[PDB]
């Protein structure tokens, strides 16, 4: 799906310094906007900056015997700064996510990343009539994240039972090591409802998994990193309650 | 609504504060404090009008028990405390009044009588 | 329907313990809190003992203090109020209530047990 | 539900002098209208300032044990003057009400009276199957009134068998010792016909039952005095019949 | 100096409602500006209504013992939700300050407080030569407050060797039982710079004294509660550091 060839070196450098942050994006261009849709005001309170501004995940080593991994949204981003605060703090809450995925390799490494963003990512365990089930600690891996399998999500079923192959339904690009080193997906809001409750609820749920294995000529560097960048898009929260401070 | 019935003489202030659904109980007065508060004072104005807003996860809420969609906390605390001049009974009461807006809408029309 | 069984009544004696207790149907235990009130003949709803069953955050009456003793049990869905050392000043008609939580005032509850007599006899 | 805060004290003495009678009420300003409907004339004999008045009551003593009191209208002002007369007189009539009900205390006392106008009030007598039951005489004790009690109307009961705290859905005003000493209520007539006989129906019933207790200041005046006021207002009356003289 | 009459007793109930805040004034009129000063910006990030709105700080007993009360500016309101967390994230911060001091009661009270907000109010330790002396944790005994006696600041040296009368000489107000209720301090910035650091320093300092005894009728409230409602003005500060979250 995702069919394109920008260039295959690097041409231009050209950082996003949104409030306190700084990239230095591969480039700029080559991004997927998830159904054509931007993430826009409800139809509140807007900080705007103040939590509109990008937070780094922890890095994962990608090796030749990775399976995948997983996040959740905003549930991943519940301990960064002003994002982690604005969403214990509200009974309400609705965001965008830009997922920046960033992967470095060489000219002599090659391999394919999907990076795939499934609405309502429900994780495996295959009791139709009791869904939910594993625990919402378990459900919540946090920034350190979970792991897909050769609470337990099998790869070649993306982790809920679907044949990997019909993934390409959801939103994705595929950072394939010869052409790009970055992945751009903007994720609107998506839910039931107009607004919700953020600490039950998981909208979004990146899934990086690979499409092709990792094999690094001759003697290199056994392993290489993942970067997982998020920022919340347009986000607004009603109503400040007693400032619970912790 | 508060209405506060006692002596014209009796002064004091108090605070009658508002916690949003899914926040804890406030116990303290600086806990309660914190929070969306009015500071009604006895000895000028006698009623208190607090309107507690539409700050709702749902775009429409249970009328039934359930934690996805729980109210919240409606508390009163001494401000200051209650003062009475000369021999003026120390005890007096306070009335409470409940009440809907222009905004307030119900839906799926339900019954609930036994014999 | 909420129900609290208010259990562990009698006449005992100045200084003889008893601990009281109440099965706490209707809802989760944990969403709420717990508490004593009791009322001598003819008198006024006074406090006694009274903690959360989530923070477990202890709370008692100034006349109280000492010898009384609250304490929750969250998989039977009963409190335990362990009330020592009586004296006859403690001979009030007990009651326990469910609160939103948490400490001893006026009312400030909900759901009310049918009430329990407890008479600190002494010779 | 009557959250006003005129001023507190006294400023202004302006009596209401119609007819014969005068009343140098406390002020003027603050009344309340019953349902937002004045007495008018039906869409007859009109006495105007012959019939049209004001009456009063006997005085009543409220005390720290006081229960309540409640009236009937016309009921009461069936032993006053010309408007006495004219209900005997005639098979018709119909007629509004100016319940402008009195209550005077010091900067000493504190307590709260709801004068409640209940249309149609039937007094407490569970047989839903054959109301009405209780005495001509008793469901009518004229000018002197009757009692609630903690013939048998339970206050909290508002005496009918239904929560005195959903009595504020009647047309009312709390006499709240700290702020207001009078209280104006114009009841317009009501009932199921366009006019009807007086001497068998009874169109609103005054109620009065104490929110607050009475709490005097150490050593003081150990009751105090609630007067009732009544008013026929746009009254009609059809026809003369001989004037059949008592 | 606060020779002034307002009226006597009440007339206008005017609450001034600034952002989450109510306060519900005995009037509005009767305020005193320091030195004819508004606190104004400096000739930065400008949180207005998120750092400018009404704390109030813990009631305190006035009795026939009382020998005065003291605070520290900003110290007190460091555990004031968003202008708590603002003064220890920022290595700068200057505010101004609403004190508005209420004290009730009734027409049968006699006595009076004179509050006195001393720049730059250092506290009773007669050694020039090494001041600052007691201890960062004594010297700021946060929103409970410290105690003048009959760290120990003598009432009639104000508690720093200086002979109370001429206290008169720092901006303030007289809360005159018999006629005024409440106290409006409108305090700006004072130090020897433009911006300095908010831990270690204190701008102001409220020190309200007995100024004539407490002497209430026969038998009634033994000691009456006087409040300090303290609010930050036109405030700004430089510049977040690791939102170092506690």
């Amino acid at each position: 799906s995702p069919n394109i060839e920008a260039c295959g070196y690097s041409d231009r450098v050209l950082q996003l310094t949104l409030g306190n942050s700084t990239i230095t994006t591969q480039e700029a261009a080559n991004s997927v906007v998830a159904y054509g849709r931007w993430p826009e005001y409800l139809r509140p309170t807007e900080p705007d900056v103040a939590a509109c501004r990008f937070y780094t995940l922890d890095t994962v080593s990608w090796t030749k015997e990775s399976r995948g991994w997983w996040w959740k949204l905003p549930d991943a981003l519940r301990d960064m700064g002003l994002f982690g605060q604005n969403m214990y703090y509200h009974y309400l809450g609705r965001s965008g996510y830009t997922v920046h995925v960033q992967c470095n390799a060489s000219k002599f490494h090659q391999g394919a990343l999907g990076v795939f963003a499934v609405p309502e990512m429900c994780l495996a365990g295959d009791s139709n009539t009791t869904t939910m089930h594993t625990s919402y600690q378990n459900a919540n891996p946090g920034e350190k994240g979970g792991t897909f399998t050769g609470f337990c999500p099998v790869d070649y079923l993306l982790g809920n039972g679907t044949l990997l192959g019909n993934a390409f339904v959801f939103p994705h690009q595929i950072i394939n090591l010869r052409t790009n080193n970055c992945a751009t997906l903007v994720l609107p809001y998506v839910n039931s409802l107009s607004i919700d409750s953020m600490v039950k609820h998981n909208n979004w749920g990146i899934a990086i998994l690979p499409l092709a294995p990792l094999n690094f000529a001759s003697e290199s560097s056994p392993e290489i990193p993942i970067t997982l960048t998020i920022a919340p898009m347009c986000c607004e929260f009603n109503g400040l309650r007693n400032i619970t401070l912790p | 609504t508060f209405l506060f019935c006692g002596s014209m003489m009796a002064t004091g202030k108090l605070l009658v504060s508002y916690a949003p659904p899914g926040a804890d109980p406030p116990k303290k007065r600086k806990e309660a404090m914190l929070g969306t508060h009015v500071i009604w004072d006895i000895g000028l104005q006698s009623s208190c009008t607090m309107v507690v807003p539409w700050i709702s996860n749902t775009t429409y809420r249970q009328t039934i028990d359930d934690s996805f969609t729980e109210g919240g906390y409606i508390s009163v605390f001494y401000q200051t405390r209650i003062v009475v001049p000369l021999s003026t009974p120390r005890e007096m009461d306070i009335l409470g009044f409940v009440s809907a807006c222009n905004d307030f809408s119900v839906r799926l029309l339900r019954d609930t009588t036994h014999i | 329907q909420v129900q609290l069984q208010e259990s562990g009544g009698g006449s005992v004696q100045a200084g003889g313990s008893l601990t009281l207790s109440c099965a706490a149907s209707g809802y989760a235990v944990s969403r709420y809190s717990m508490g004593w009130f009791r009322q001598a003949p003819g008198k006024e709803n006074e406090g006694v003992a009274a903690i959360d069953s989530s923070g477990v955050g202890t709370t008692y009456a100034d006349s109280v203090k000492g010898r009384f003793t609250i304490s929750r049990d969250n998989a039977k869905d009963t409190v335990y109020l362990r009330m020592n050392s009586l004296k006859p000043e403690d001979t009030a008609i007990y009651y326990c209530a469910s609160g939103f939580g948490l400490s001893l005032s006026r009312y400030t509850y909900a759901y009310w047990g049918q009430g329990t007599q407890v008479t600190v006899s002494s010779h």
